């Protein structure tokens, strides 16, 4: 209503708002997070390097549902990667060795 | 090319700005655009004295005459234009249309009740004055495109309401100007989406938002403080106290536009690294609004050069 | 490029199970509770 805050703006040590929430694991405050269609590029890496099953489980089945016009466009968040661009998922879950991961990755046709 | 949005709460006169560019730039509205806007003159005249009838009840008014009982009710029926000239001549209607603050009323209410001779003859074509002066919210986005100074301009009128702000986040990309608009007679009014909420402060917030938000740290940011007709009349029976409890200056135009000017202006937290381009405007104001804007134009080719 | 595959067959868990699994995990008695008392 305001546009007081940027949803998707970082903090010092190169986090955002989603990043928290999956690093903490809140289950409620990332699935609200996700409510208010905040970015969501390379988060599912944290998600799968956290070896978080729940975690994995939401980002996965959140991304198809209620997309509408696009995305909304952002600027400028996008520099900062921890993981490396030639990175995948199903690739670092390889690298994470978690079984539930590397199962719901390769359910997905990978 | 030019990307220019024109933002603002409900009613500050976003769409009144986009009216002039038609004309100011263009031939502008035809005798036949005209009579596509006589429905909406009539509607906005008529659901004004129904607001102001409406009011009395709330604000415990009596009829300055008990014969308008009987017209009040003929007028939530519908010989019309009668009933509706009684009415607005009423001494407790005019003082129910007198403390209009207390409630909800379109701006142009007493422009279409005092000329109610004029628009309701049955020849009756709206001029281009009646049309700038008509009232149509604006939901979903207005992009129109104009060329001023061989500029290509692409314009975004958007909804002023707290309502229509989904659609704002959609239009901030590669925006050359922002024409953020003012209503400077609205420090008495309160909001018709939230009626415990000042019209004024609504504007300064999201004025905070906007000239300091990242998306338009190049983006040129001019400021109409408009409706400065409706203000300067207002102003000597309304004090600006209602609006900033602080406020030691006079009741007067030059003084308190002076002072709103610098309210809003305080809101720029990069003052040593932004300009704010503020205008005293009238939108219904051709010649005005041409002047205005001639002036901003410069500003947008000097900003890009 | 390299295909892969589920060779060998795990059976997928319906809705209801998994949520009655995940209930169970999570340490709700209630809605463990509820499950077992629908499930008869
Ligand atoms: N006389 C006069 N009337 C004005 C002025 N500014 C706006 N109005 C009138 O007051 C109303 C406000 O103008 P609008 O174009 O509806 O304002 P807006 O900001 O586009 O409104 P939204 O549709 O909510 O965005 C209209 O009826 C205008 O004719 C002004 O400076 N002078």
């Amino acid at each position: 209503i305001y546009y007081n805050v940027n949803i998707n703006c970082m903090d010092p040590l190169g986090r955002s708002a989603l990043l928290i929430a999956i690093e903490n694991e809140n289950l409620e405050i990332m699935e609200l997070l996700l409510n208010h269609s905040v970015y969501v590029g390379d988060a599912l890496l944290y998600a799968i390097r956290k070896e978080v099953v729940g975690a994995v489980e939401l980002l996965l089945s959140y991304r198809r549902p209620s997309g509408e016009k696009q995305v909304p466009t952002l600027m400028m968040d996008t520099q900062f990667s921890e993981f490396t661009p030639d990175i995948t998922p199903i690739m670092l879950a390889a690298h994470t060795n978690n079984y539930e991961i590397i199962k719901l990755l390769v359910q997905k046709r990978v | 090319e030019v990307k220019l949005l024109l933002l603002g709460a409900g009613e500050s006169g976003k769409s009144t700005i986009v009216k002039q560019m038609k004309i100011i730039h263009e031939d502008g509205y035809s005798e036949d655009e005209c009579k596509q806007y006589k429905v909406v003159v009539y509607s906005n005249t008529i659901q004004s004295i129904i607001a102001i009838i409406r009011a009395m009840g709330r604000l415990k008014i009596d009829f300055g005459e008990a014969a308008r009982a009987d017209d009040a009710r003929q007028l939530f029926v519908l010989e019309l234009a009668g009933v509706i000239k009684r009415l607005w001549r009423d001494g407790g209607v005019q003082a129910c249309f007198s403390r209009s603050r207390e409630y909800q009323l379109n701006d142009s209410a007493s422009y279409y009740l005092n000329d109610l001779d004029r628009i309701s003859q049955s020849n009756y074509i709206p001029t281009q004055q009646d049309v700038l002066r008509t009232r149509v919210k604006t939901t979903g986005i207005v992009e129109t495109h104009f060329t001023f100074k061989d500029l290509y301009f692409k314009m975004f009128d958007v909804g002023g309401l707290r309502s229509e702000r989904k659609k704002w986040i959609h239009c901030f990309e590669g925006v050359t100007a922002i024409i953020f608009c003012v209503a400077l007679s609205d420090y008495d009014l309160v909001l018709a989406e939230d009626e415990e909420m000042n019209r004024m402060h609504e504007s300064m917030k999201l004025f905070d938002s906007i000239c300091n938000n990242k998306w338009f740290t190049e983006t040129s940011i001019i400021l109409f403080l408009n409706k400065k007709d409706l203000f300067e009349e207002k102003i000597k029976r309304s004090p600006l106290t209602i609006c900033y409890p602080e406020y030691t200056g006079s009741n007067t135009y030059e003084e308190a536009a002076a002072y709103i000017q610098c309210q809003f202006e305080d809101l720029n937290r990069r003052k040593d690294t932004k300009e704010i381009y503020t205008h005293f405007t009238c939108a219904t104001d051709t010649k005005n609004v041409q002047f205005v804007f001639d002036a901003v134009t410069d500003v947008i080719i000097k900003n890009n050069l | 490029r390299i295909p892969l595959q589920i060779v060998r067959a795990e059976t997928e868990l319906s809705a209801e199970e998994k949520a009655f699994l995940n209930a169970v995990e999570k340490g709700d008695y209630a809605t463990v509770k509820q499950a077992l008392q629908e499930a008869e």
